[PDB]
C-alpha cells in the first residue's frame, strides 16, 4: 500500500494518490486534491479503490529543476486544501502538502563575454540546499524557525575563463514566480543580504570562499504570516563577472554584521557596501 | 550573463506554535 | 520552570520569565498577556527579566469548574509577538501557556460541564487537541434532596473567551437543544444515547478552531436548564441530532415529530 | 432553572 505513487516517465510524470490519504475513515474529496503550486486539476478518477490520477508534463504546473553534475531533478507537490466549513468562521480541518520528486540522469575554451558559437556553450547556475558543515546536500524537510538554510549559489566549471559568481537578488515567495504576493527580499540591491540587517538574524555570506565561482550564505528560516501549508520558495538571480575584475557597486556580495555594526563585503573595498545601507545601488 | 534559478518547495513544521524546548 | 504560579487567598500572581523559551533570547515584555482578556503585566523585575501578572481569580477572562470537593480556576499567559521588520513573515512563533488554580471547597442546584476521554470512563486533560479530534462534553447537575430531574441543553456556542457574544463565535447547539454542528459539512457531532442517568446529558462534537486565531484556543458556553424527570419532551424542551445518513433529526427520547422544528430554526413557543 | 456553565479553555496543539 502506497498512498502515494508516481511515475517519472519520459516527458512527464503520473500521480496516483488515494482518497483514503489518512486513513482516519473519511474519504477526502477528489476536487481538494491538486499537483503543484499552479494547483492543476487531476485528470482522471478510479472510483474502484478511491484514487485520483494527475499527469503533468515535467516543466508544467510550477515545477521546479534542480540541475547536479550527472543528474536532472524536478521537484513538485500534492496539495490537499480541505474545502471551507458550512461556516466560514470555523476551520475542521488543515491543509497539508506532499512533496514530490523525479529523478532523470543526464546525457578550444570560451568566454559567455565576447561569444557563444556553441549551443553547447551555455553556464549552468545551480543553487544546493546544504548541511550545516557544506560537505553534502540536505532534505528539503523537517526545517523549524530557528533552524538555518545553508545555500550554496555555483557555476559550471567547464572550458571556460575564471568567473566570479555574485548573488543580485534572493525573493521567498509562496510559488516560484517571486513577484507574487506575499514575497520578502533576502538579498537586494545587487547583492546586499538585506534580511541579516534587520531583528535577531545572523543571516550573511560565507567568508572566504571555496573558488571564486561559488558563493555561500545562511539564512535564518521564517514563515509567511497567514500561510497554513508552510512551505518557502526561493528564486535568485545569479550572475557573473571575470574572476579577477575588481567588485563595485553593481557586483558585490555584502553582509550586515551586528557585532560591528557595519556592511561586510565577501571580497573587495569595505566602501562597496556603503550603498547598502542607502537602499538604492543603481547607476546614476 | 546572468540566470534565475529556483530552490524548493522547502517545507516547514505544521506547528505554528513551535518553540525551542 | 519559566512560569512560577502563585494560587493565593483571592488572586493568582504568574511570574514569567523573558527568557522563556531558554535560547537567552528576551522577549518583550509588552508581548506577554494574562488571560482571554489579555490584562497587562502588573510589575517587572529588571535584574532577572521577568515580568509578574496579578489578578483576581475571577478576572481577565478566567474560568472556575466546581468540582465535588474542590474549585479549580483556569487561565492562560499569551505570547504574541510584535510585528517583524517586514509583517509578511514571521521569525518568532506565538505562544499559550495554560495556568492553574486549586483550592479545596468549603437545596439549590449546581450544573456543571466536564470534558471526558473517549470512553467516557474518566475525565481528560484540556490540551493536546489537535484538528480531527472529538470533544466528549458531559453535561450533569447534582444529586439534591429534591426529586429526580432531567437535563438539557439549550444552546452552546464557542468564542475566543468566556463571553459567547463575543466575534468570533459559532453555535454548536441552538434553537433549545438542537445540535446544528453535525447538520453540515462532514461532522459527527452529535447526543449520545441512551443517558447514564437522567439528569446526565452527553454529546461528542468534531473539533474546529477559528479562522484568524494564533492562539489556537477555544472556550464554550452553555446554557442548561432541568424539567421534571418524567415531562414529556417538546420542542421547547428537548436533545435532538442530525443524521446525514438518513438525513433526518432523532431526539435522544421522545416523539419523532419533535425536532421538526431543529430543521426550520426555530423552535420558539410563540 | 437553569444555569451557563463554561468549559475552557481547549488548547489545540500540532
Ligand atoms: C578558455 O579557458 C581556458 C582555461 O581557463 C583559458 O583561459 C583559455 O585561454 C587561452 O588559453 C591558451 C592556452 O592556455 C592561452 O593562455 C591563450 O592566451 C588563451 O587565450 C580560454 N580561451 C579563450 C579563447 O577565452
Amino acid at each position: 500500500y502506497t498512498p502515494v505513487a508516481v511515475q517519472c516517465q519520459e516527458a512527464q510524470l503520473v500521480v496516483t494518490v488515494h482518497r483514503d490519504l489518512f486513513g482516519t475513515g473519511r474519504l477526502i474529496n477528489a476536487a481538494d486534491l491538486t499537483l503543484g503550486p499552479a494547483a492543476c486539476k487531476h485528470s482522471s478518477l478510479n472510483a474502484a479503490h478511491n484514487t485520483v490520477t494527475f499527469a503533468a508534463g515535467l516543466h508544467e504546473c510550477g515545477s521546479v529543476v534542480q540541475v547536479t553534475p550527472d543528474t536532472l531533478i524536478y521537484r513538485t507537490l500534492i496539495n490537499y486544501d480541505p474545502s471551507p466549513a458550512s461556516n466560514p468562521v470555523i476551520i475542521r480541518t488543515n491543509p497539508a502538502v506532499i512533496p514530490i520528486e523525479c529523478h532523470y540522469p543526464r546525457r578550444p575554451t570560451w568566454s559567455p563575454f565576447n561569444s557563444a558559437l556553441s549551443a553547447e556553450e551555455r553556464l549552468v547556475f545551480s543553487l544546493r540546499l546544504m548541511s550545516d558543515d557544506w560537505s553534502t546536500e540536505r532534505p528539503f524537510t523537517g526545517f523549524q524557525l530557528g533552524d538555518i538554510l545553508n545555500i550554496q549559489a555555483e557555476v559550471s566549471t567547464e572550458n571556460h575563463v575564471p568567473l566570479r559568481l555574485f548573488v543580485d537578488s534572493c525573493v521567498a515567495a509562496l510559488s516560484p514566480d517571486g513577484d507574487s504576493s506575499p514575497h520578502y527580499a533576502i538579498i537586494d540591491f545587487n547583492g546586499c543580504l538585506v534580511d541579516g540587517r534587520v531583528d535577531d538574524t545572523s543571516s550573511a555570506f560565507i567568508t572566504p570562499r571555496p573558488r571564486e565561482d561559488v558563493l555561500r550564505f545562511r539564512i535564518d528560516v521564517f514563515r509567511f504570516a497567514g500561510d497554513n501549508r508552510n512551505l518557502i520558495y526561493i528564486t535568485c538571480h545569479l550572475k557573473v563577472t571575470p574572476a579577477d575584475q575588481g567588485p563595485d557597486p553593481q557586483n558585490k556580495a555584502c553582509s550586515f554584521n551586528k557585532a560591528r555594526n557595519t556592511w561586510v563585503p565577501v571580497e573587495g573595498s569595505r566602501d562597496v557596501c556603503n550603498c547598502c545601507e542607502t537602499g538604492n545601488c543603481e547607476p546614476p | 550573463v546572468a540566470a534565475d534559478v529556483v530552490i524548493g518547495p522547502v517545507l516547514l513544521s505544521a506547528d505554528h506554535h513551535h518553540h525551542h524546548h
